[PDB]
């Protein structure tokens, strides 16, 4: 979701980040994150994520 | 809005299943310890912007 965009980082709290995807703070790297409401999003709501 | 919270089991994995936050900012204390800790006199301010 694009609130949870937030929990991507080191030291983050929230479903994402607790439960689904955590990161380190000695972490080195790059988080990149864009809109994609015109390739995942459908009518009727796409539910196969 | 000033409200005093008060004898409360700090939980706040309730609000994962319908409350999405687009700013979550924490000063003073890192998110991850949150769930370890215990608070003094708790003082939650609402308002609209
Ligand atoms: C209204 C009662 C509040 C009392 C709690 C007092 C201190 C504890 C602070 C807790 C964090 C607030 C909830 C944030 C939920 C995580 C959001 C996310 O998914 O990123």
């Amino acid at each position: 979701r694009g609130d949870e965009v937030r929990q991507i980082a080191p030291g983050q709290t929230g479903k994402i980040a607790d439960y689904n995807y955590k990161l380190p703070c000695d972490f080195t790297g790059c988080v990149i994150a864009w809109n994609s409401n015109n390739l995942d999003s459908k009518v009727g709501g796409n539910y196969n994520y | 809005n000033r409200k005093r919270i008060s004898n409360c089991v700090a939980d706040y994995s309730v609000l994962y299943n319908s409350a999405s936050f687009s700013t979550f900012k924490c000063y003073g204390v890192s998110p991850t310890k949150l769930n370890d800790l215990c608070f003094t006199n708790v003082y939650a301010d609402s308002f609209v912007i």
